[PDB]
């Protein structure tokens, strides 16, 4: 692989109207590809990351919603309001990332525009942008992955740390919280 | 119930540098 | 003198058509 | 239409690479010289010419995309060849790097002007020349992105 070097591309698969209809029916026949899915509700759009066969995203984006699938709506396998996590089984066709095991502190955040931005880990759930960006550049990226140099999942982007519309750091959900969530359940 | 979350796109990390095929 | 000509292109992400 | 950051270019005598960074399509002077670049509307003249840094640039052509410069300072580099091969390179200095696994010189041939990327896929520099020992490339000379930025500011 996912890194060395990390590169990403985005592809749009559904328009506004199609999204609404699919949201109501809960039946999505579109083919799936990739590690990260760009997802949307009626009020917002964000990201969902596949890790170890599970499609994870932020609770603040997905709430308790089901996910549209070829077989109709799919209920979440995991839910953790306190940790701001939700997980569904990874859609057929998707590819999963695997958790980081190298403990690196040099992270790379993948945006909804498929840009890769370097992030220096400063704590369990925070990292600073090497080069700050306007908050608009990060909008709709929550639920997206923070990868280590080897392209393995270190955490999921939760919220930016802004000051005057400028993102200087990011709060993220470390992979560890995913395990804790899966055991809770 | 509420409506479903819907996949409206995807981001692919597994792609590697490639020569763009000439149509 | 002759121009430099573009004979091909490479996309770093591997994005397909 | 899919866009590329890297162009495979050629003159009547050689073939090499060009990389788009910051709206500019850059390459090596030793390859392009003072030449213009072809376009559907005729020859386009160089925007920049830096013989000392062995650098030249034209406006980014159609079907291209600009690559972001590296700002992480990593020493783990990756050189992209004209064949789309990725060569891991360890940064040894401002404009120098050693291949993790040496390659026959032919493997790098025609790649000058191509990019050296960091772990984030950003531009650390442009491949300038292979450093060879009896037909084996063990290191590379490159133009740091900083030089590109400087050239523009000029
Ligand atoms: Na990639
Ligand atoms: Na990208
Ligand atoms: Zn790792
Ligand atoms: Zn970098």
């Amino acid at each position: 692989q996912m890194g060395a070097p990390i590169t990403a591309y985005a592809q749009q698969t559904r328009g506004l109207l199609g999204c609404i209809i699919t949201s109501l029916t809960g039946r999505d026949k579109n083919q799936v590809e990739g590690e990260v899915q760009i997802v949307s509700t009626a009020t917002q759009t964000f990201l969902a990351t596949c890790i170890n066969g599970v499609c994870w995203t932020v609770y603040h984006g997905a709430g308790t919603r089901t996910i549209a699938s070829p077989k109709g709506p799919v209920i979440q396998m995991y839910t953790n309001v306190d940790q701001d996590l939700v997980g569904w089984p990874a859609p057929q066709g998707s590819r999963s990332l695997t958790p980081c095991t190298c403990g690196s502190s040099d992270l790379y955040l993948v945006t909804r525009h498929a840009d890769v931005i370097p992030v220096r880990r400063r704590g369990d759930s925070r990292g600073s942008l090497l080069s700050p960006r306007p908050i608009s550049y990060l909008k709709g990226s929550a639920g997206g992955p923070l990868l280590c140099p080897a392209g393995h999942a270190v955490g999921l982007f939760r919220a930016a740390v802004c000051t005057r519309g400028v993102a200087k750091a990011v709060d993220f959900i470390p992979v560890e919280n995913l395990e804790t969530t899966m055991r809770s359940g | 119930k509420k409506g479903c979350v819907v996949i409206v796109g995807r981001i692919v990390l597994s792609g590697k540098p490639a020569i763009i095929p000439k149509k």
